[PDB]
Order: C-alpha cells, then structure tokens, then sequence
C-alpha cells in the first residue's frame, strides 16, 4: 500500500543547550547570545583617544610631578586610564584632600585648558625659585611640582601675602594650592622666618584657614616634611582670595573645564592598540552585536549587558537524533 | 517530551528533509521522496524569532556598574559599594540564566506540539481511508499518486472521491 | 496554540455563547441553540482569579524609594544612592513585565487545554454511538 | 490538569501500585495484579531530581547580608545600608517563592503528560487487536496470558501474531 | 442526523495583550493592572495638610529668615514640600553644619512646638537689638534670622557670656546657634572689641570650641562676612552650656519634638490644591485600586507599587476570533 | 475478555504544595527546602571558639577598661559577639575617633597579640601612677584603662615628651592613644602645669596635632572632663613618633595583627553553649542540608541561603 509519514528535521549539529530538567541537549539550531572575545588592548572610543597616564597618578598629572611632563598639556580625551599603583604620584610626600571626590568630578570632564592664574615672576617680596627638593628630581637636579610654587623668605623676611584671582572665563576653573608641614621650629624659621603661620582662602562658598602642623615623621622619598594639597571649583565671575605669612604652596597654573560629557577613570595595566571601538573594558575592547558579554563589569560606550555566565545558548530548532 | 511526538511515537528525525523543520515522506508507485510543510515551519520560525527578540529587549534595562573610589578610612562605604554592585550583577546573571533555561524547555515542547498537530491535521483528513501504523506513517487503503499526496500536504484531500475504493480494500484486509 | 483545539481543529469561537467561556451547540428536531458548560467554565474562573490575586500579592514585598540628600562634596555617595534606587526600580519593573508575559502565554494555553479536554470528555462518552466530523462536532447515530 | 489524563479520563490513582509512579493493572485467566513501568518512572525521577538540583544551584550566588555600623551623624548612609540589604533580601525571597510556584505547576503537568504518553504508547501497540474502554483500560479481542501482557509492558507486542484471531472475535465471522 | 458541537466564547472585545512569542493578541477579557492617571495637585494625606514651604528652604524656616514669617508657627503636617532651588535660604551668606543630616531627622517628624529658651530681652551686658543686615531685609528695613540673636558689644565692651539652658521638657529639643566670621580685624574690633574670640558649647555628649576665621571673601548678598550655624538634640534633663567673648549668634527660639512618624521632604514646584488623598506623588495625587502605577517612584501613603512600564495587561479570557 | 489498564501512584500523603492557580494541593511526594530550626546557642565554628565579650564593648576590651580583665589576653577567635548595649565601655566618658571604621577592620581579624611599645616604668620626668578616676573603679578603688597611661605633672613641672617606637615585627600594629579635655584653666594648671598644650603624632602616613578643648559639660559617670581616643595602623618597618607638653593619654600596649581572615562582630544577648557548628546565627546555630533558612539574615560559616518565607515546598510526586 501507498504511505504518507509525518516527521521532523535532523542534521549534523553538535550545538548543546540546557533546560531545568536536562543538561547538554543536542539541538538542530541554536543562538549563542554571550560575547566571550576581546582584542586585549586600549582603543579610541568612537574616534577619540583616551588619556593614558602610564606611570603617573591623576595627582601626579594635575600638580605636575616633574616625571609627568608628557601630560603638561593634554588634548581632549574619551576616557582616562590609570594603573592600579602608579609610581609617579606625590614626589614630595603628603596628602591630597578630597582626592576621590576630585576623581569623581574628572569622570564628567573630557577637556581642560591649563591657564596661568598667578605668574611665578610676580612674587617680588618672596623667593619663588628656591622651592625645590631632591624628592622631586628632574634630569638629576632637585625640582618641584610644576603647577604650584613653593614660596621662601627673601632677605630673612616673609611679608604677608594678599593675592586674588577673578575667574573672568565662562567656564568653571579647578584651582590647586598647598601647605608645607615642616619637621621642627628651626626648619620653620629657616624657610619662612615667622614662627606662627596660616593660609586663609575665600571664595563665594569657601572659608578656609589652614595652620601648619609640626610633628616628627618617618622619611618618605628622603623627606620628613609633608605637603598637603587642596582644591576648589571657582565658578564664573567668582574670585579666590589668598592670605598667608608662610608655608604657602601657591597656585601658578589652574585648569579651565572646557568640555563636559561621559567619561570614566578605568584601572588597567593594558597597552594602547592604535584601534577604534564603540565599547572598551579594562581587559580589552569588544566588537559584537551579541546582547550579553562576560569580559568585565566596568565598561564604557555602547556595550552588551554584563553577566557572570560561562555559557548562554538559546534553543531555536528541535531536539536532534544522535 | 510533553506532547509525545518528537523522540516519542515518531522515533527519530529525517537527515533527508533539509528545507524544513516539519513535513512529509510519501511512497507510492511513482516512487518515494521528502517534502516540508511550509505553513507550520514558517509559523514556528515567526514564533522563535519573536521569542529571541523578546528575551534580548527585556534585558535592555539591566544594571550598569560604575567605578567609585574610597580612601583607607572609608572602608565601610567601600564595602557597601562593592556589595551593592556585586548584588545587582548576581541578580541580572540569575535573571538571564533562568529566562534562557525556562524558555529553552518551552521551545523544545513548542516543536513537539507543532509535530503532534501536523500529524493530527493529516489523520482528521484521511479518517478510515487509511491505516494508522503508529510510527507517524499512514498506509493508504487506495492508490494515492503524486497529485493525491499534494492534496494531503496542502490540506484539501477529497475524502468522498476515494472512500468507496478504500472501504472495499479495508473490509478485505480487516 | 499548544493543545491544537482553539483556532485549530475547532476553527473559530461563538459570538452566540454569551453566558460561558466553553460549551455546546445542539441541533435536533426541537431546534438549534447554544448552552455553556458550567462545571469547566467555573473551574477556569477559579484558576484565573487565583492567578491574578497570586501575581498582585507576590508584588506586596516590592522596593520603596526614599528621598536622601547629599552636599557638593558627597557626589560619590549621591551617585551610589541614585544607582541603588534606579537598580531596584529596574529589577522590579523587569519582574512585573516578565511575570505578566509568561502568565499571559500560560493562560491562553490553559483555555486551549480546557477546550481539548471538554471535546475528549464527550468523545469518550459517545464512543461508536456517534461519528467524529473533525470540526468539533459529533453526528449522532440516533 | 493540562494533559487530561490524571484525575481526567483516568478517574483516580492506585494505592495498590507501590514500587512505581506510573504503570499497569492486568486481569487475565491466570489472575489480576499491578506492575510499574520502570522506563517512564526512571525518566520522571531523573527529570525531577535534575529540576530540584537546578533550583538549588541557581540560588548558590544569592545575596549575603553583612554587618556595618554607623554613628549618630551617619543616619543617611545607615538608612541607605538598611534599605540596600532589605532590598536584596526581598528580591531573592520573591525569586525563591516564584520559581517554586512556577516549577510546582510544571511538575504536576509533567506527571499528567507522562501518564497520557504511557496510555498512547500502549494504544498504538494494540491498534484494532483491542477495544478502548475510555477509562484507561484496553479489553483484548484475543487471549493475553502473563507472557503476552509483559510484551505490552516492555514495548515489544507482536501485532501480526494475534491480528487474525482478533479479527475473528471482533467482526462477524463471514 | 442529530449533532452536538463543542466550542468556546468569542465577543466584540478589542483588548490586546502580549506574550513572549506574540505581541498584540486580541482576547475576550483582560485586566489592566497599571494606574497611569493623577490629579496634578498637592493634597492632604488622610485629612492632614502638608507643610508647603513655597519659596523658603528648611534652613530659612528653622533659622527664621524674615521672608519666611508665614512659617513662624506651623501646625502638625503629613509631609513637607520644598522647591528644587528655594530663593529664601541663608539671607546672610554662610553654611549650615550637617544640614542634610538635619533634613534626614525632619523626615521622621510631624510636629515641632517652637519655644523661647533665651529671651532677646535677657542680654543686659550686650546689645541684642543691633544685629541686623541689609542682606536680611524685612519691608525695606535691615533685619536678621528671627530664631537666633546676633550679639554686639555694649559701650565698647563684650564681657564673657556664660549661659545655660536645662531641657525640663519630656521631649527632645532641637537647639540652633552660630558664629560670625568677619571680613577683617577692624570689623572684629568694631562689633566685638576683643580681638581673639571663641564659642565653647557643652552638653552630656557635645564638646565644641569654635574660633572665627578672618579672611577676605567675595560679596554674597552684599556681604564678605559669613555666618556658620550649628545644631544639636538636647535630651530631656540634659543641659547646654555656652561660653563666648565674641562672634556668638545665640539661640532665642528652639523646637520641641512633639510628634514623630512617617513623613518625607518631597521636591515639587506645585502649590496646595485643597484636596484629600490616601496616596501623594510630587507630580500629583493617586485615587486607584490598581496594584501598580507609573507616575513617580517617590510616593507617600497607601500607594500602588511603582514600575517604569507604559502598559501592564493580564490575559483573563481566550484568544478572540475576528 | 482479557484487560490491561494504565494508571498512576496514590498514597496516604497529606503533604501540600502551592502553584500560581491553586493553593494547598495534596501530592504523593514533596521536598521541604526551608530550614526553620536552630539550637538557640553560640557555638565554636569548625572547632574554633568565638570571642564572647559578655558585658564589655570592643572599646572596653581594646583600651582595657578595668572591668574587662577577662579579655586582657585573648586566644585566636572564629567570630566576635557583643551585646546591643554593653555596660563596660568608656568608664571615663568621651569619644573613640573612627570607632565604626575600627570595628570594620576587626571583622577581618582572627588574632591580636599584645606588645609593649612604651614601658610604664620609662616615665621618670612625669607621674605615671596618679592617672586614676572614681569613674573607672577596680575592686572599690579608683583605676583607669590598662593599655594606656594618664600622665600627670611631677613636682609642678611637665617637660616635653619625645617617644618613638619602630615596628620591627613582620605584622601591622594597631596603636591606641588619647587626649584629656579638662573642665577649666585651673584644672589644666593643676594636672599639667603648662596652659597651652598639644599632642603631635607622626608615621610615614599620619600627620596629627591634637589640642585640648575647654567647654562646660554635663557630668557623665561623675565627670565633666572627656577622654578622646585615636588609633592608627603602623606598617612593618615604619616608626610612630609622639611629642606632648600635656593632656597625653600615652600608649603602653598596642596589638600585633597576627591572623587575618573571615570573621564578623555579631550582636547577640546569648552566652557560650559548649557546642560545635559549621553555621552560626545571632539567635542560634544551624545543622542542615536544606538549601534555604528563615532564621536570621546575618550568619557566618557554610550556611543555607536566607529568605523571608514561612514555607518553601517543591512538588516531586503527583496530585493525590
Ligand atoms: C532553514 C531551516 C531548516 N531552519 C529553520 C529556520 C532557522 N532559524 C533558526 O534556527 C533561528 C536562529 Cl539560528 C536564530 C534566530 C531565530 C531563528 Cl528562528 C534555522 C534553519
Ligand atoms: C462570560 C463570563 C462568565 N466571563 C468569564 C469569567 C469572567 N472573569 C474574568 O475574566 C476575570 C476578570 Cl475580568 C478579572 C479577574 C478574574 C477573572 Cl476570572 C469574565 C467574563
Ligand atoms: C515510588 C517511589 C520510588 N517514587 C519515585 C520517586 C521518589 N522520590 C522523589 O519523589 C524525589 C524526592 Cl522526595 C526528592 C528529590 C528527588 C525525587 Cl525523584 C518517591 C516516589
Ligand atoms: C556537557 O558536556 C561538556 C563536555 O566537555 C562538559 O563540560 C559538561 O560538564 C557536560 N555536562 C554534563 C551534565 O554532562
Ligand atoms: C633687607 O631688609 C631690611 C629691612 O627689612 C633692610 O634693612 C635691608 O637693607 C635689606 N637688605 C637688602 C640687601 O635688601
Ligand atoms: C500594537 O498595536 C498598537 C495600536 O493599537 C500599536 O501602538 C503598536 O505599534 C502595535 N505593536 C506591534 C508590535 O505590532
Ligand atoms: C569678578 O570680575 C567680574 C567682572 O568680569 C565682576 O562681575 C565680579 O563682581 C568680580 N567678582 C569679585 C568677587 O570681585
Ligand atoms: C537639669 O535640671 C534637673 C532638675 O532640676 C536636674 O535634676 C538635672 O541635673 C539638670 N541637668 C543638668 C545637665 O544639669
Ligand atoms: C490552606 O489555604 C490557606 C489560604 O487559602 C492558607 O492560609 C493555609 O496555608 C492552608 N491551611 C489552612 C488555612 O489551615
Ligand atoms: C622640685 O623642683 C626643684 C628641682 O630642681 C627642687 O626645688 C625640689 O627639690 C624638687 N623636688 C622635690 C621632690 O621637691
Ligand atoms: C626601623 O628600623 C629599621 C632597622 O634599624 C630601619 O631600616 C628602618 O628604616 C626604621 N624605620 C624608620 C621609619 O626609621
């Protein structure tokens, strides 16, 4: 007799999927939805190069540690890359006040224009050229942070400093200054003459009076002294006023905030790859239309959604006959 | 599976049927051959394609981790930060893995059901004009040439045209 | 659908049956008419009512957002706060939308299964006492 | 039930069958008795055991609460901490309760489907050699001794051997 | 012959629902579970009116900015409404210490009873009526915060203040005070006579010694001086002790905490709408038995649960035949 | 005619489960997956006893409140247990700077060894034995915190203190010191002679100068003065240097951090129960293979996952 049979597709597919009740089910067709591959390097993001700090910390860059001269004037960036433990940080040891809040602001900034707010040459009652240390070497000579000026007594006198800067720009200005905490009363006298000193700083919102602290400390990079750095955002048309009779690390250069947008500080040891991507991770860039990836949670750009999975495959076709 | 058809009363699949997911094998005097059911294969494609797109789009609003840094006297909030971010990553990992497991099971059972329904479409056409072998195959009680077979495939089989001939052969054999 | 009854071997629904979800059309000498199966319609109502109440009450324990305020030097915790709150809102939105999608599919298949089972209830009663037309109808041999 | 078998066309279960989930009651001249289907019972055990293990393992990476303490001028972060921890506890409680509700429904329907498929396995073996009573039972048209019954159970029933005898009992003789 | 047919309900319903595999499925019956409508107003909550600060900040209210006289005595409230950027804040410029922690406490408070704890008239060795500024105008005349007193020298002398207040009430007391940071040493002398000043403040827990900071600042509301305000919760039977030789902004009015409960500080630009509700959002009130809503996440009262969805419809009935 | 019937298992089971569409469904077999029981005691964790502080706070223990002599020398612990409101805390009233950050560090530490960094006997220009208070009683006599020394003027003089300690150990050191905030200028003179005083403390990272604050304060434990305590971690090979002309609560003992690992500070009113467990909660220990429990969210050890549920039962068998 004549026959008609009902049946279904089978093939040479080895593609496996999982269900609640059964693992490793061979099927005829499947869709992998998990990206697992990356190019292992740092790329431009939609045409814009990242700022790669190499051996420099954000602090090293913004104060101008003399080992960080490659970053003296940086172009517009897409994102920032910092090593876990950069060796070029505070060459003269000390502290950076509210450093993590500063880095958080940096995450919304794509470009600074460095600007001279107080010329080093305008200090006529104080020595502006003796503020150097063997802690901050440049080409075998004692140096210092390039963006600030360590003021010293002139002719055994340190008159009271009264200096202003008015932000006549249409952008917010990041302004950096510091105080020197010496080793002893003798060092205080040697550097500044005046035994009891302060630094006052005012804006529309800031009302600061810093006092140096003498304490006996362990040598770090050969120094027992400490520098402590402070910052503020000076809004358009606001002024900053400084007053001091000693221990003042004065601004020379400040940073105008000329481009805001999406950015990040990415922790990565990786190399620049002279490549372009839409999606960067600290382990490498991703080029994929897959909706998920398992590379790293901390990504930037138009990325697949991160999951911890080793495997994600959707069944499209039928159970396959072995 | 749930519907009893795939790897059930139909013991295996056909390497031979290449251009379809479900369909037919005919064997008359003109000779044998495979043909795919276009209508039920296309309906299954529409369904699975919609499912894949629905699963992807439902994960558009998934949690995105941000780098935050903390100093050595902010260990409590550093730990709060790390647990909050890991917490959401574990929630969205569970959601993705479970949705895929559960929809994989529904997809295999969907196919099982489409095959069972194709078999029943044909059985309800052929009625007593053919014998149910119980392996997915119907032995005809009459002659069914390549133009009779197509009438079964396209779902317009003329039962009365063959019923008298079928009865004479049926009451003969059984 | 999964069970092959609704928009399958039964081609369409009856505008005519108003007082029930599933049931019967009879046509004898006394004349035609529609009548609803009370037993299977009530069982379906009990199930769907329980499902709606189960979906609502499973969302009793959903996340409630709170206003917290931060100053201009607390931007890290301000951002942590905003991401934590948005995070939970996105999790509970996904939970609500997915539960509704998944239970909608089960509800339509539930109806498909109830109709197939009503048809089989009748077939196993009538046996060879009637002829199966294959459109949902049984022609009686009396 | 979705598949119409449990508390459906099979009116109730057998206290009598102790060593299986699904199976058979035979009653011939040699006498009555229950026997469990080993193959379908084991397949159901493998499936349910895998489901329990899958549900447990999916909850391996669930949120773990940590003690953090805050002073009297840290009320905002104390409250952030408490809401974050409660938030994840509520998410994972919902996940556990919903997964159990949804998989419980699939488990009961899985059993319903396994019984329906066991009944159909036997029907497609016996064909016209037996009568479908419509209560789960098949009345044989021939004699089926304890060694014929086992051939049905182990899924190797010789339909041709009994078809001639079956036709003579079923039909008018001439 | 005779026929019996098995079939199912169909109807005129156009109601649509979604599934994984199919969108826009017409069904016979459905339940919408998402409230999308609000009345666009700020309402009483179960019969209790909110405190609507209009153009006043919480600080402006609690220090008594003279533009905030509407709030001199506020009755019990259900919730508080503050604008994003209220114009009546610190009329004399400066800072409110731990302000966000104070607002957080306010979120658990439904009623204060204001009380005079140090009468303005009780200052016999100091001028209590000369503490006014053009920064804090009332009806075109120089004024000041009403709940604290700016003390001035009397007859070219400022004796040392020693004042205590014992909380003889059964409730916690919120106490507010301040310090004046002047522009210069000449202003210091003119206002307070003594050149080197302090404010000490002690309770069972508090151990505060404040020193003024003299510095040149940008003018805000015409002033280069700054006021810095402080607060504490004085427990029943505890005492607060003040000592000062200048720059002291002394309490006059303090707040008894008479009702604690569920409250919130809600950010909205809306005004009062002379309505009642069981559920309020910053965009408007909700009247609904729906279990979900998509109006706004920050609600108060007996509310549906918030989701970001545009649409949530549960299938109850069958797939509908055209 | 001969008959074969298809059927399914039924039994005497009363076990109930829930589904979306139906509650209280009787089934033939089920698996409960929720642990609800605990032993109501504090136990050793995999053979290691916890440190149970009884009536002492972490501060009471680490500064050596004289009522906390039970904890003068504690062995390696698995976890720490502190009461909600321990009565033995700062016997002389005041503050512990960054206390909650210190407790957070303690949660990653299993063993401290006490080490003498400045011998009590080395104070030859100051009185080292007059620094006692009726606020800090031991056996009905005025006493003080045992791990630090309240230094007083000798023969109406308080020379400038200069003391250093070099961490010659392989381990981090926790170091504790304090300042005394007196009631008035007269008390300042009586105790320390010098009217204007400081404490300077320096390491490779620390740069601290503390000044006492005079304010008029309510009596707590009979005192209007306050003690304010400070701490630091001194890394291997770094040195700490102290200088003071008064108000100095000087270290004698510090703590070597000799074992770091998984630990916690658990809030419980319970006492030791001479038991062993793999999983401890503040309400009691758990012995279970169940994957979930509803006892308490804050557990330590190999524990089931916590949920808020009263009931979690998986269907394994059939409808009954
Ligand atoms: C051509 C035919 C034999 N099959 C059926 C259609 C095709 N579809 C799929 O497997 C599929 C895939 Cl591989 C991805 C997304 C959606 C779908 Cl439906 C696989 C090839
Ligand atoms: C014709 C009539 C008996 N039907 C069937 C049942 C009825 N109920 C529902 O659709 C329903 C609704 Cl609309 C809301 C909640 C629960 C349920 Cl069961 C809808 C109208
Ligand atoms: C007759 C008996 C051996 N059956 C077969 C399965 C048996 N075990 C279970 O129900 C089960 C349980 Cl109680 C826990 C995990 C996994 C399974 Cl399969 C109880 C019922
Ligand atoms: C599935 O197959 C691969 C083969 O390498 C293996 O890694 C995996 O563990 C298998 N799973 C099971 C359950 O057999
Ligand atoms: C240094 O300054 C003093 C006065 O302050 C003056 O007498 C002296 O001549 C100055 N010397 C030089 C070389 O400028
Ligand atoms: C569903 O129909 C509505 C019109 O009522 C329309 O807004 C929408 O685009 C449709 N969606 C799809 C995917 O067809
Ligand atoms: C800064 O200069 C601008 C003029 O460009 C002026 O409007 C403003 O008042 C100045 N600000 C201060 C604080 O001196
Ligand atoms: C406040 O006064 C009460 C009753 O006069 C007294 O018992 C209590 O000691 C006083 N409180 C303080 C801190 O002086
Ligand atoms: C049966 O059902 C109710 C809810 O319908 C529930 O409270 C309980 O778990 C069960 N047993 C009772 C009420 O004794
Ligand atoms: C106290 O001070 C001086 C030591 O220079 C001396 O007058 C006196 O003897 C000293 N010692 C005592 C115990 O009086
Ligand atoms: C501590 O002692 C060692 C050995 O004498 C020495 O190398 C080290 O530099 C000392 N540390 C400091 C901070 O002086």
């Amino acid at each position: 007799g004549d026959q008609i049979c009902i049946g279904y597709h089978a093939n040479n597919s080895t593609e496996q999927v999982d269900t609640i009740m059964e693992k490793n089910v061979t099927v005829t067709h499947a869709q992998d939805i998990l990206e697992k591959k990356h190019n292992g390097k740092l790329c431009d993001l939609d045409g814009v190069k990242p700022l790669i700090l190499r051996d420099c910390s954000v602090a090293g860059w913004l104060l101008g540690n003399p080992m960080c001269d490659e970053f003296i004037n940086v172009p517009e960036w897409s994102y920032i890359v910092e090593k876990a433990n950069p060796v070029n940080d505070l060459c003269y040891p000390g502290d950076f006040n509210d450093y993590e809040e500063l880095k958080h602001l940096l995450s919304r900034i794509n470009h600074f224009e460095k600007i001279q707010i107080i010329p080093k040459s305008s200090w006529s009652s104080h020595e502006a050229s003796l503020g150097v240390s063997s802690a901050c070497p440049y080409q075998g000579k004692s140096s210092f942070f390039r963006n600030v000026v360590w003021l010293i007594k002139k002719n055994s006198t340190y008159p009271t400093i009264k200096r202003s800067y008015n932000n006549t720009n249409q952008e917010d200005l990041l302004v950096l200054w510091g105080i020197h905490h010496p080793n002893d009363a003798a060092e205080q006298t040697k550097l500044y003459q005046n035994p009891t000193t302060y630094i006052s700083v005012g804006t529309s919102t800031l009302n600061q009076r810093l006092v140096p602290r003498i304490a006996t400390r362990s040598k770090v990079n050969g120094q027992s002294g400490r520098m402590e750095f402070f910052w503020t955002i000076l809004k358009p048309n606001d002024a900053i006023n400084f007053e001091s009779n000693g221990n003042f690390i004065a601004p020379e250069y400040a940073y105008k905030i000329v481009k805001k947008g999406d950015s990040t500080i990415m922790k990565s040891e990786l190399e620049y790859g002279n490549c372009n991507t839409k999606c960067q991770t600290p382990m490498g860039a991703i080029n994929s239309s897959m909706p998920f990836h398992n590379i790293h949670p901390l990504t930037i750009g138009e990325c697949p959604k991160y999951v911890k999975s080793n495997r994600l495959v959707l069944a499209t076709g039928l159970r396959n006959s072995p | 599976g749930l519907f009893g058809a795939i790897a059930g009363f139909i013991e295996g699949g056909w390497q031979g049927m290449v251009d379809g997911w479900y369909g037919y094998h005919h064997s008359n005097e003109q000779g044998s051959g495979y043909a795919a059911d276009k209508e039920s294969t296309q309906k299954a494609i529409d369904g699975v394609t919609n499912k894949v797109n629905s699963i992807i789009d439902k994960m558009n609003t998934q949690f995105e981790a941000v780098g935050r840094e903390f100093n050595n006297l902010e260990r409590r909030i550093e730990n709060l930060n790390k647990k909050m971010e890991d917490g959401f990553l574990d929630v969205w990992t569970y959601n993705a893995e479970l949705l895929v497991l559960m929809e994989n099971e529904r997809t295999l059972d969907f196919h099982d059901s489409n095959v069972k329904n194709l078999y029943d479409k044909v059985r309800l056409q052929l009625r007593d004009n053919a014998k149910e072998l119980g392996n997915g195959c119907f032995e005809f009680y009459h002659k069914c040439d390549n133009e009779c077979m197509e009438s079964v495939r396209n779902g317009t089989y003329d039962y009365p045209q063959y019923s008298e001939e079928a009865r004479l052969k049926r009451e003969e054999i059984s």
